[PDB]
């Protein structure tokens, strides 16, 4: 109880540093707009290629995923905050089945006021929604296409009633979005989950962006600079290494993984991309970016995708 | 008259030691007092041990509070600090303000030279215009302090053998007489000589180099060895990089680079250093962590 006000305030951090990068130019999201303020103090350099590397990381991976399965699946992003990828899968002609999104309550009710009070948010939803009008009733947005759900991911028995009353099926093949969630639950809380759904998916994809390596003074001082910000980060013990996040994923339901820490994936970015970013800000010095990317990784898990071809997903 | 003047920045200096910013016309006069003392200073500041040489402080008031504590607080001990006193910490406006502060009520005591972050386009970006923005309601007090880094010296000497700036040294310098020829009064230029005194960092690499900042150069041990000698140099001293033990030699102990603002960003989790030098020039160093200070807000990750 206590941590949950915290760590539900971390949603409007990210939505804020996602925003900005967006303004500057880092990716484009003509959407972010209609759920967060435009912060009118700069974040730093290394913040913004730090988020954009992170956003092209997700990003690369649910298109894998939807290319191999040719959109006839599901995603459910996990702890989704001010996500926009509904919104921009259906721009770029990659909609998926259905798109499921899931927050506590509180967060939930921020983004169904900010849905059903601004038409860019609401037509697209309703475009392909098989009646005239979109329901919320308690914290549950409904439609053909979208869902947004509030529940608390750390109870298994709530989260799953409210996705099969949302119709999710479980003989679809599922992409389930993690992107910095798992690291405020236990870490016995955090395998529940990863073990459910490994569980309830025969053909299955689980993203994990999160902490790694925190083993250290670094990893310390991060730990005492968000309890300051009354937010502890209940499952650091599980941000060892990328050995130890490859193992948390096939100890819990699943046949493959693969992690690479951030600066390894903005090392292995497409030079044509690195250009264009590193001249849209100058930042001097590059061992504040190196120190804080090797403290965060990316890690992906598959079960079942054989005749998918899953197994061959790459960043 | 000016005897008004001086107890009134007895005030100031005693209200910005407890983090408490001065007022918008406050600072115009102290900045204006200011270039009037600077002006009338070499780009080469000569200046006397015993003394005690800091580095980059970038805003982080409680840690240059940590900083005096542990040095001694001015006038007591002789200063000489080596820019980079803003951006990135959330206590610019504070930190630059009691650093001019003392300059002007302490000339003889303090020397403060210009970092590369004592420049306008550089703080539209790492904090300082935003941090202003904020505690004032405008512009007018970054104005003032960016319009006041024009006049920072470049560069200083220590009883003649040891050299002190912020970044490094020029392929467009040899001698101390091409730094006083200089015209500092203005804004730090993309390239030349003014340039990469503020930019430059040594290296491993023989020779020049492309420095990886895209400003300055990057120079081996052999050119800090032809400056020195060439000079009649026995040290160059200078801050501008992260150094996770607070201080670092290089190029044979011809180098030395000075870091003083512990837990960079507030996040690093390095040490801060500072140099002391004694009446006859020899060395020691500080070490120090971050003061206690239950309130300084969080630094930004990926949340
Ligand atoms: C780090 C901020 N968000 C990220 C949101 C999104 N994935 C993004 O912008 O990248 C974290 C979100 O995770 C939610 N959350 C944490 N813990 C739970 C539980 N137990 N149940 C439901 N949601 C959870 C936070 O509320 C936040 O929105
Ligand atoms: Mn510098
Ligand atoms: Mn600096």
């Amino acid at each position: 109880d206590e941590n949950d006000e915290g760590v539900r305030g971390t949603c409007e951090d990210a939505s804020l540093c996602k925003r900005f990068a967006v303004s500057i130019g880092y990716w484009h999201d003509p959407y972010i707009q209609h759920f967060v303020r435009l912060s009118k103090e700069r974040k730093a350099p290394e913040i913004n290629r730090g988020y954009f590397a992170r956003v092209h990381g997700v990003s690369q991976l649910i298109k894998a995923f939807l290319r191999k399965t040719e959109c006839h699946c599901q995603i459910v992003n996990l702890g989704a905050g001010m996500d926009t990828t509904f919104w921009r899968l259906k721009d770029e002609d990659l909609l998926s089945s259905k798109y499921f999104e899931v927050d506590f309550p509180m967060i939930v009710t921020r983004k169904l006021h900010s849905i059903k009070c601004k038409p860019p948010l609401s037509s697209p939803i309703l475009e392909l929604h098989s009646e005239d009008t979109l329901q919320m009733d308690g914290h549950i947005l409904d439609s053909k296409r979208y869902a947004v759900i509030g529940a608390d991911l750390r109870d298994l028995s709530e989260l799953e009633e409210k996705l099969k009353k949302c119709n999710m099926n479980t003989q679809l093949p599922t992409l389930l979005i993690a992107e910095c969630v798992l690291v405020y639950m236990t870490p016995e809380q955090s395998a529940n989950l990863l073990k459910w759904a490994a569980n309830s998916f025969e053909r299955a994809m689980f993203i994990n962006y999160e902490q790694v390596n925190m083993g250290d003074r670094f990893g310390q001082i991060m730990i005492e600079n968000l309890r300051r910000r009354q937010c502890d980060l209940a499952g650091v013990e599980t941000c060892k290494s990328l050995e130890s996040q490859k193992e948390r994923l096939l100890s819990n339901g699943w046949e493959t993984a693969s992690a690479v820490d951030m600066m390894e994936l903005y090392n292995r970015l497409p030079r044509a991309e690195v250009s264009r970013i590193e001249s849209l800000e100058f930042l001097d010095e590059m061992e504040l970016l190196e120190q804080l990317m090797r403290h965060y990784c990316l890690c992906w898990a598959t079960k079942g995708g054989n005749e998918l071809g899953l197994k061959e997903i790459t960043y | 008259d000016e005897k008004v003047f001086t107890k009134e920045l007895d005030q100031w200096i005693e209200q910005l030691n407890e983090c408490k910013q001065l007022s918008e016309s406050q600072v115009k006069s102290l900045c204006e007092k200011a270039k009037e003392i600077l002006t009338k200073e070499s780009n080469v500041q000569e200046v006397r041990c015993p003394v005690t040489v800091c580095g980059d402080v970038h805003g982080q008031f409680h840690d240059l509070m940590e900083l005096f504590r542990i040095g001694g607080k001015s006038p007591d001990t002789n200063y000489l600090f080596m820019g980079d006193y803003v951006d990135r910490g959330y206590y610019s406006v504070e930190t630059v303000t009691l650093l001019v502060a003392l300059k002007v009520r302490y000339r003889e005591r303090i020397t403060i030279l210009r970092g590369n972050h004592e420049s306008r386009q550089i703080t539209q970006v790492y904090g300082f215009y935003d941090e202003c923005l904020r505690k004032y309601g405008n512009a007018n007090v970054w104005k003032y302090f960016t319009d006041l880094f024009d006049y920072l010296p470049l560069t200083a000497l220590v009883d003649g053998q040891i050299f002190c700036l912020h970044g490094g040294l020029s392929p467009s310098i040899d001698t101390l007489d091409h730094i006083r020829a200089l015209d500092r009064l203005q804004e730090v230029p993309h390239e030349g000589p003014m340039c990469d005194l503020l930019w430059s960092d040594p290296d491993d690499r023989g020779g020049w180099g492309i420095s990886p900042r895209g400003a300055g150069y990057t120079f081996g041990q052999d050119i800090s060895e032809t400056f020195n000698h060439a000079n009649g140099l026995t040290l160059v001293s200078r801050a501008h990089q992260l150094v996770m033990e607070g201080y670092n030699w290089c190029h044979d102990r011809n180098v030395v680079t000075i870091f003083s603002a512990p837990n960079y960003c507030y996040r690093c989790g390095n040490q801060a250093a500072i140099m002391e030098l004694d009446d006859t020039l020899k060395y020691s160093f500080l070490q120090f962590d971050p003061a206690p200070h239950v309130t300084r807000r969080t630094p930004d990750y990926f949340l």
